[PDB]
């Protein structure tokens, strides 16, 4: 390509337009293209209908774009991995009807302050989705009934002081959930279901310690081993577990695992 | 390193 870095890797091809200045995408890239890298360029609108001649295309990054839309019109079948991470995006776009096979969403660092009810209509193949760093108070109900096959959620980094109660039904396969640095204050007892969860991310929220607090205590109590505490810079496998990072606000750091209950329910005496 | 990333062991 003239612009354009093109690197082929036996049958795989990966496209690196980055950083390239490009306020739109080049017209003369191979068709063949599996992997298209746009990056740090200037793509206010995008219209995902634009890279439809790209047949074989399965990931696509447009992140730092300053990006605010992205148009929806058309289908890309094959696309499996959409990063929109660190742009301007004030709502998120819907693209169950456009991207069927997607299994991964990243837009962490935008500009959202809620999701619309059925967001993810029509991403039935979706296995992760990265949120972090939005400015989330809540999620709308039925948020992931959708994507049963959800392996990991982020939602760290928002302002979340309410989470559904049956925000995790269904998710017969999860694995991941990041819930730190939000403003949480409970859980709704039943939360988390049946189903093992190895990983969860829970400090650096004001958790409310009354007689509401105790699934919570009960579950923290189950899934010690299965608590961790988020290091920047570092794989996964090097990270902390420690069930005592979940803290009880007003308290001067007592664990929410510990929490006593004496006298829940509270009653006349 | 992203989020991602790390949640994979690909830092
Ligand atoms: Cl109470």
């Amino acid at each position: 390509h003239p612009i354009c870095e093109v690197s082929k890797v036996a049958s795989h091809l990966e496209v690196n337009c980055d950083k390239r200045q490009l306020t739109a995408l080049p017209p003369d890239l191979p068709k063949d293209t599996t992997i298209l890298h746009l990056s740090e360029n200037l793509l206010y609108t995008f219209s995902l209908a634009t890279l439809m001649p790209y047949t074989r295309l399965t990931q696509l990054n447009l992140d730092r774009c300053e990006l605010t839309k992205l148009q929806v019109d058309g289908t890309l079948p094959v696309l499996g991995t959409l990063d929109l991470s660190h742009n301007q995006l004030q709502s998120l776009p819907l693209l169950g009807q456009t991207l069927p096979a997607l299994t991964v969403l990243d837009v962490s660092f935008n500009r959202l302050t809620s999701l619309p009810l059925g967001a993810l209509r029509g991403l039935g193949e979706l296995q992760e989705l990265y949120l972090k760093g939005n400015e989330l108070k809540t999620l709308p109900p039925g948020l992931l009934t959708p994507t049963p096959k959800l392996e990991k959620l982020s939602l760290a980094n928002n302002q979340l002081t309410e989470l559904p109660a049956g925000l995790l039904n269904g998710l017969e396969n999860l694995d991941t959930l990041l819930l730190q640095e939000n403003s949480l204050y409970t859980i709704p007892k039943g939360f988390f279901g049946s189903h093992l969860l190895p990983f969860a991310f829970l400090h650096g929220n004001p958790w409310l310690c009354n007689c509401e607090i105790l699934y919570f205590r009960r579950w923290l109590q189950d899934n010690a081993e299965n608590v961790y505490v988020w290091k920047q810079g570092v794989d996964v496998k090097a990270m902390t577990s420690n069930v005592a990072s979940v803290q009880c606000d007003n308290s001067d750091k007592f664990p929410v695992y510990k929490y006593p209950g004496k006298g829940c329910p509270l009653v006349p005496r | 390193c992203t989020e991602r990333m790390a949640l994979h062991n690909l830092c």
